RNA sequence: ACCGGCGGACGGCUCAGUAACACGUCGGUAACCUACCCUCGGGAGGGGGAUAACCCCGGGAAACUGGGGCUAAUCCCCCAUAGGCCUGGGGUACUGGAAGGUCCCCAGGCCGAAAGGGAGCCGUAAGGCUCCGCCCGAGGAUGGGCCGGCGGCCGAUUAGGUAGUUGGUGGGGUAACGGCCCACCAAGCCGAAGAUCGGUACGGGCCGUGAGAGCGGGAGCCCGGAGAUGGACACUGAGACACGGGUCC
């Protein structure tokens, strides 16, 4: 990138959290700008063609994706390079069949088929707050989608906790804390596809991010960064996980 | 030559069925597209109108062929849908 | 020096070219770009050649020409040198892209014997 | 006052505007300690630390050490001999990329 | 075919220069820019203008290029409102480890938007109903800029080097911090733990060899850097001082 922004992507390298074959051709689909970040999510075409093989080359799958046959968050989508990734909702109505987006245990992205009432909803995770004109709160949640709030509720929130957001009309339903015992999914890192309860909360000076530690269903402890856990329920899950 | 179909896969959203089978045939040449697609479609009552063979594939020290065929069933899907090559070489249309 | 002169009737769309020599084209040498004679001083049968009425004491005024070499008058350079200067826009240049500059070369502004070619419109 | 170093402010005030704890400078990144070895320029101190490097052939150490120039502010003034805590900000001049913050022991 | 929009700054090639924050690695930006993309909150009122294409006449050996007539737009220009930026005085609503930051109320100024446009149906018509679009604000994402600590060649038959040089105060300039550049005040800064100068060379993941410890190389594939006959300098643009764009020697 001599003069300006780079367009193409080699398949040597592409990120490591795809299913993907790096050596059987040169190029890869460089993704889009949207949602989620590079390392948390993968291009649509990769999920119609290479995971549920309903393509057998990229042509056919764009006229797929043009008829308007698949949804994300229950809004359709048409183009080929728009970023698909974790906690998301792909729905295929044609065919009746849904899956939330999860990381492996080693750390790559899997579709896990879930039930059509669970496909309605979608937990945000709160990563920032600010005040805004007109004294109003925004909320700026994980995957870069905001929402507003009034000044009364001010207290009813705060970084860390988690949404649970009715799709695609986008209202809120549910509020969950982040404190002790709460139940958690590890999201990167080490530990990942981990999932248990909060026992303890550290914190460091001049800016080290904060620990926290999880005892999972067989009463093992192991830490891992806060921002890596992702809050999913009270004391039990409110969603499907593997 | 015997057929056997190892698996049947239906794709709502093109609107077609594929078909995965071998053919045992020792001491045999390799059989031509036309003899494979009248079997198929004696076999599984498919208008041959819109059955196109994808490919017929034999190996080394084999004494059977792999085989790989789309069935449509509407005539301007298909021809909406797969590529032109394959058509002409499967003798759908006609080459200009 | 003999000029060769091209005549636009502004009030129909309809041109016309005459060559003119000798001392009536010396009486042109000298005159800027934008001032005006009358055609009657100049000479010419000019109903004759449009064939149509022309009210009395119509003049002309000198709108652009060309030099023997092919190249343009440009009325912003004073004199009658010629140049080689970057320009833009104008007289001269076509761009062909957004913000190009090219170097060209021009006359001046005042007739010189050098210029072939004289674009002039009637002035009624 | 704190500024997240978790260590006990100066006794007196400045009105040094690069003053970290009575101006508007902040810090961020790395924190080091050392022993000042020069003064002489006004509001600049030149800090040393020290520590060994590790050789693979010989399978023995060596000792290095590393000068790094700071910001003094009035309202601490440090000087030879002394030890004291820097911290990093952002550049402050050609080479002055740190600012004393405590002083750990006089000379 | 022409006007108009987007792209042509990626991709492709080579290793001359460079011993340096060029590269590897851990961190920082509360000191910064970002067209295309995603979410949320709002807006689209009133006027004006030229010209290509097209017709008449051409100039020049050509490369190129002149005058006159006529016309449209998601082309161009104004007015309003929204909005942005600077400084002074108050209140404490937010994030964060920590506010020259964000939010609210007064006051003086400067800058200052938009295309309800296009396509299809139901409409006798009236008007809907989808699809693609235009502008402003808050955040993200993508692609970058800048900074710091540590790590990796040879020479003493090169021992002293530096004078905008090192730091301070007050400014200018930049997207942004900074001797980056000025005015003024001081005498600093580096060095036998090898400065300065000279030689050689793009850096790394890696590759060859050996029981290992080591010794030698770093063209081909990936990531980063630099260049377009040599040396200097600009226009447009979100992004260039631009390999198939411009100017001088
Ligand atoms: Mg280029
Ligand atoms: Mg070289
Ligand atoms: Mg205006
Ligand atoms: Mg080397
Ligand atoms: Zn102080």
């Amino acid at each position: 990138a001599r003069k300006g922004p780079k367009r193409h992507l080699k398949r040597l390298a592409a990120p490591t959290s795809w299913y993907i074959e790096r050596k059987a051709y040169k190029w890869a689909v460089r993704p889009r700008p949207g949602p989620h970040n590079m390392r948390t999510s993968i291009p649509l075409l990769y999920i119609v063609r290479d995971y549920l093989g309903y393509a057998k080359t990229a042509r056919e799958a764009r006229k797929i994706l043009n008829e308007g046959k698949f949804l994300v968050d229950g809004r359709v989508r048409k183009d080929y390079k728009f970023p698909v990734g974790i906690m998301d909702v792909v729905s295929i109505p044609e065919t009746g069949e849904h899956y939330r987006v999860l990381p492996n245990r080693i750390g790559k992205l899997i579709l896990h088929p879930i039930s059509e009432e669970e496909a309605n909803i979608k937990p945000l995770r709160i990563r920032n707050k600010r005040m805004v004109k007109g004294a109003k709160i925004q909320l700026n949640f994980h995957d870069g989608t905001n929402h507003l709030i009034p000044l009364s509720e001010k207290d009813n929130y705060f970084t860390s906790y988690t949404v649970l957001m009715k799709v695609p009309e986008r209202e809120i339903l549910e509020v969950l804390p982040f404190e002790k015992g709460a139940y958690v999914f590890v999201t990167q890192g080490k530990n990942v596809a981990r999932k248990g309860r909060i026992v303890e909360i550290k914190k460091f000076p001049m800016g080290w991010p904060d620990v926290v530690t999880i005892e999972d269903e067989e009463g093992e402890l192991f830490d891992t960064l806060k921002e890596y856990a992702f809050v999913v329920g009270r004391d039990k899950p409110r969603i499907s996980l593997p | 030559m015997e057929i056997k179909i190892t698996e049947v896969k239906e794709n709502k959203l093109i609107g077609r069925k594929e078909i995965y089978f071998e053919i045992y045939h020792p001491g045999e040449p390799t059989p031509s597209r036309k003899d494979v697609k009248g079997k198929l479609v004696a076999m599984l009552d498919l208008n041959p109108e819109t059955t196109v063979i994808q490919y017929i594939r034999s190996y080394f020290g084999s004494y059977k062929s792999k085989g790989y065929a789309k069935y449509y069933y509407d005539k301007d899907r298909m021809l909406y849908i797969e590529p032109e090559y394959i058509l002409i070489r499967d003798g759908i249309i006609e080459k200009k | 020096a003999t000029f060769k002169l091209v005549i636009s009737d502004p009030k129909t769309g309809i041109a016309k070219q005459i060559e003119i020599t000798g001392p009536e084209a010396e009486k042109l040498i000298g005159k800027r770009i934008g001032d005006q004679i009358p055609v009657k001083e100049l000479g010419i049968n000019l109903n004759e050649l449009f064939g149509k009425e022309f009210p009395e004491d119509v003049k002309m005024e000198i709108r652009g020409g060309t030099d023997k070499d092919g190249f343009p008058m440009r009325p912003d350079i004073h004199g009658p040198r010629r140049v080689r200067i970057l320009l833009s826009k104008g007289p001269g240049f076509r761009p062909k892209e957004k913000g190009e500059r090219r170097k060209k070369t021009v006359r001046g502004n005042t007739i010189s014997p050098e210029i072939v070619q004289v674009n002039v419109k009637l002035v009624y | 006052r704190d500024i997240g170093l978790r260590i006990q402010p100066p006794a007196e005030k400045c009105d040094d505007p690069k003053c970290p704890w009575h101006g508007h400078l902040k810090i961020h990144g790395r924190v080091f300690e050392g022993i000042v070895v020069s003064d002489k320029p006004r509001k600049t101190v030149t800090v040393e630390r020290q520590y060994y490097h590790y050789l693979k052939k010989y399978e023995r150490y060596e000792l290095r050490r590393s000068r790094i120039h700071a910001h003094n502010p009035p309202c601490i003034n440090a000087k030879v001999g002394d030890r004291v805590l820097i911290a990093e900000t952002r550049p402050l001049s050609k080479t002055k990329h740190f600012v004393v913050v405590a002083v750990l022991e006089r000379a």
